[PDB]
């Protein structure tokens, strides 16, 4: 698991620190430009947010589809590729795991890329490198049988691809039950985001704080 | 040979083209000179505030005031311009960190696609990476990553492996591959097929087990030899 | 005109229907001059194509470009 | 700037190990690398290694 991005949250100053008082800002005008240069480092970071997803997500030029008849070899993608009925299996379980309000002068600015299409690039990303391979990151996306791309992997970290055809049928039920026990340590053991929860936690625990001063 | 030094050459043509014409070419390093010299400018501004003294210049207050008196609103700019340049170091301090660790990306895409070619996917250019050329700049550093792009792809019929003599067939280093009525080997990433003799290819077992494999027959080049 | 969107109220935008690759980021999604009009659209992944996938056949390229982009 | 360098972090991990088969040790979990799958999460990203 990794954080990518933080909410685009975003303060407007003078709201905050007057909010809506006029004898207040006249005085907020002889600190310079303080208002003005907060702001702007504020800006700086929601913009920011934005060239993250881009550089994880958007990788890949054209939005492959994957086809409609599975034959994978015996491989069991059922999990990981998208489900019409309303996303995909585990990121719908992922969606479930998390605990994701404006008062004055705070706000939070929507992210660029929803998330209807943040998880439709994980399909292409998804279809290219199941069809494909390797090559859909290297230019002109070339189809191989996925039941030969194993075989062209497994002679990645010095394994003769006979292993695999000659073992296929077990090798694609280990692959195929590795993947099940996924979803069920995700959905029984709490705490299994810790990562992503924390930079929800910090960033709006920080927020609260930022509030309480307020008073 | 001939061809491949023509279109290398032509791509380096295109690159002080597409530099010369398009500008904001240089996005990334223009932002570093710009945001680090719009804060000092931010930084020179802040002189001329009060912070609720009676004036902003250092000399009027002391001009016309009792020293008693004056270091009362001395106090007053001493507390803000402090404020304001504290505020600007720290920005800095992060924004250093920042060039820290792009100075150290590009300390790391020297050394590993300019002194060698490098295997990672996508770090030194879209594509299969060939080489890559360090260019200085303002502030900054340019590479010209000379990458490998493969195209123009034909469709073809693969077949894991061959089952000759009731043994398998598995390439050493190649694709079983058939234009519809001959089979051949191939080198995974450019079109070069060859006829299918013994030693291109590796035995193991019996052709019972895995599925798809194909009748054929492998020549073995010994035999035009015992004759 | 006067048109809605998920981040807020967009006045001065012309909304259409055909996407884009878009241009003046907006927010959830959508982004913003075409024929001295602005338009504010869905912005567009990119060109879908979803390649024929089979259980026997490979596609071997034939030709290459060395090509030199920058960085 | 901490997510800044998770965010290049994931932007590595999906160039190095979906987009191909890192050779790395231990970058793409441990044991030697086949594959891996990007998963998309409320604020991040998840990799099946
Ligand atoms: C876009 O399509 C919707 C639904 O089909 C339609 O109601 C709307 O008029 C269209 N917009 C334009 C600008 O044609």
């Amino acid at each position: 698991i990794l954080p990518v991005s933080m909410t685009k949250t975003s303060v407007d100053c003078t709201m905050y620190i007057c909010g809506d008082s006029t004898e207040c800002s006249n005085l907020l005008l002889q600190y310079g430009s303080f208002c003005t240069q907060l702001n702007r480092a504020l800006t700086g970071i929601a913009v920011e947010q934005d060239k993250n997803t881009q550089e994880v997500f958007a990788q890949v030029k054209q939005i492959y589809k994957t086809p409609p008849i599975k034959d994978f070899g015996g491989f069991n993608f059922s999990q990981i590729l998208p489900d019409p009925s309303k996303r995909s299996f585990i990121e719908d379980l992922l969606f479930n795991k998390v605990t994701l309000q404006k008062f004055n002068g705070l706000t939070v600015l929507p992210p660029l890329l929803t998330d209807e299409m943040i998880a439709q690039y994980t399909s292409a990303l998804l279809a290219g490198t199941i069809t494909s391979g390797w090559t859909f990151g290297a230019g002109a996306a070339l189809q191989i049988p996925f039941a030969m791309q194993m075989a062209y992997r497994f002679n990645g970290i010095g394994v003769t691809q006979n292993v695999l055809y000659e073992n296929q049928k077990l090798i694609a039920n280990q692959f195929n039950s590795a993947i099940g026990k996924i979803q069920d340590s995700l959905s029984s053991t709490a705490s299994a985001l810790g990562k992503l929860q924390d930079v929800v936690n910090q960033n709006a625990q920080a927020l609260n704080t930022l509030v309480k001063q307020l008073s | 040979q001939k061809l491949i030094a023509n279109q290398f050459n032509s791509a380096i043509g295109k690159i002080q083209d597409s530099l010369s014409s398009t500008a904001s070419a240089l996005g990334k390093l223009q932002d570093v000179v710009n945001q680090n010299a719009q804060a000092l400018n931010t930084l020179v501004k802040q002189l001329s505030s009060n912070f609720g003294a009676i004036s902003s210049v250092l000399n009027d207050i002391l001009s016309r005031l009792d020293p008693p008196e004056a270091e009362v609103q001395i106090d007053r700019l001493i507390t803000g311009r402090l404020q304001s340049l504290q505020t600007y170091v720290t920005q800095q301090l992060i924004r250093a960190a920042e060039i820290r660790a792009s100075a150290n990306l590009a300390a790391t895409k020297m050394s590993e696609c300019v002194l060698g070619q490098s295997k990672r996917v996508d770090f030194c250019g879209k594509g299969y990476h060939l080489m890559s050329f360090p260019q200085s700049a303002p502030h900054g550093v340019v590479f010209l990553h000379v990458t490998y792009v493969p195209a123009q792809e034909k469709n073809f019929t693969t077949a894991p492996a061959i089952c000759h003599d009731g043994k398998a067939h598995f390439p050493r280093e190649g694709v079983f591959v058939s234009n519809g009525t001959h089979w051949f080997v191939t080198q995974r990433n450019f079109y070069e097929p060859q006829i299918i003799t013994t030693d291109n290819t590796f035995v193991s077992g019996n052709c019972d087990v895995v599925i798809g494999i194909v009748n054929n027959t492998v020549y073995d080049p010994l035999q035009p030899e015992l004759d | 005109n006067v048109f809605q969107t998920r981040a807020g109220c967009l006045i001065g935008a012309e909304h259409v229907n055909n996407s884009y690759e878009c241009d003046i980021p907006i927010g959830a999604g959508i982004c913003a001059v075409a024929s001295q009009s602005i338009i504010a659209y869905t912005m567009s992944l990119g060109a879908e194509n979803s390649v024929a996938y089979s259980n026997n056949s490979i596609a071997i390229p034939t030709n290459f470009t060395i090509s030199v982009t920058t960085e």
